[PDB]
DNA sequence: GTATTACATGGTGTGTAATAC
DNA sequence: GTATTACACACCATGTAATAC
């Protein structure tokens, strides 16, 4: 319904993180990757790639897919208004 | 699940225009995120996370869901046909 | 599958050479072609194309990228010493 | 200790242009 | 008119290690 801001999932992560209590430094030898990855994720410098999604559902719960939407929705987010589509044509006869 | 309609004209105003007049300062963000889910999950259960305490709402509103926002205050909403309509902040 | 199957789907049925898409959407023909072949991936970008040439939502078509890189992903990684909170 | 980030690097998407039909 | 692919190139995620608080 065009929700006014989307947030980088690994902002919301950190976020989720402040709220339980745990450190950047906790959350990185729990799931596995180095401090400097956790700080780029979590300060949206870097995206939640595909094998980072599987071991964030692993800590955080939900399932892979649903953490790559969110990163994709916001990718999305991102590139609205940056590239013209006004001159593609719509293949197919219309409904 | 995209969400469709709102209860509480509140959340109604973050989601829509991300205006924070009817939601708590402290609590804007924290909304805003568990919205940014309820839109973004394509069924119940990407939602059962430990901290949101996901669990049904029964007896009065089966088919109704209830997420955990902080402490006591909850979001509760309707899933029908894979989608979310109702949306409402209150406790329990 | 790659998502490029299911372009290549409507290409064909829509009687649509893979040239001609390329000029549509925006990118050269070796860029249609390596997608469709499953060859690259389906970015978002190129997902914002294609849901104006194709039709459906860019998140579907990175939708079907994201469960095809999961699925090579799939038993790659070592979670079983991941705790869930 | 915790978090950040410059740096070097490896992986990968894209255009050009050759090679095919 | 059509498709495929080696090459050069640019971008981006990640690991290492230095460093401010
Ligand atoms: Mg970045
Ligand atoms: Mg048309
Ligand atoms: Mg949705
Ligand atoms: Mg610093
Ligand atoms: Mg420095
Ligand atoms: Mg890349
Ligand atoms: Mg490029
Ligand atoms: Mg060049
Ligand atoms: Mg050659
Ligand atoms: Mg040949
Ligand atoms: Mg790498
Ligand atoms: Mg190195």
């Amino acid at each position: 319904m065009r929700q006014f801001k989307v947030s980088h999932p690994g902002e919301m992560i950190a976020r989720d993180l402040e709220d339980m209590g745990v450190s950047g430094r906790r959350f990185a030898h729990n799931i596995g990757v180095t401090p400097a990855t956790v700080s780029r994720l979590l300060a949206g410098k870097t995206a939640l790639t595909p094998s980072l999604s599987i071991r964030i559902a692993a800590a955080l719960g939900s399932t892979p897919e649903f953490w790559l939407r969110l990163q994709s929705n916001y990718d999305l987010r991102q590139l609205e208004n940056q590239i013209d589509t006004s001159g593609i044509v719509l293949y197919g006869e219309s409904n | 699940m995209m969400i469709k309609s709102f209860k509480h004209k509140g959340l109604k105003l973050l989601f829509e225009k991300g205006v924070t007049s009817g939601v708590p300062a402290q609590d804007v963000d924290r909304i805003n995120d568990r919205l940014q889910a309820i839109d973004t999950a394509t069924e119940i259960g990407e939602l059962n996370r430990q901290i949101y305490k996901l669990h049904p709402l029964k007896g009065d509103r089966e088919g109704y869901w209830s997420i955990t926002v902080r402490a006591n205050w909850r979001i509760t909403f309707q899933f029908i046909n894979g989608d979310a309509y109702i949306l409402n902040y209150e406790d329990y």
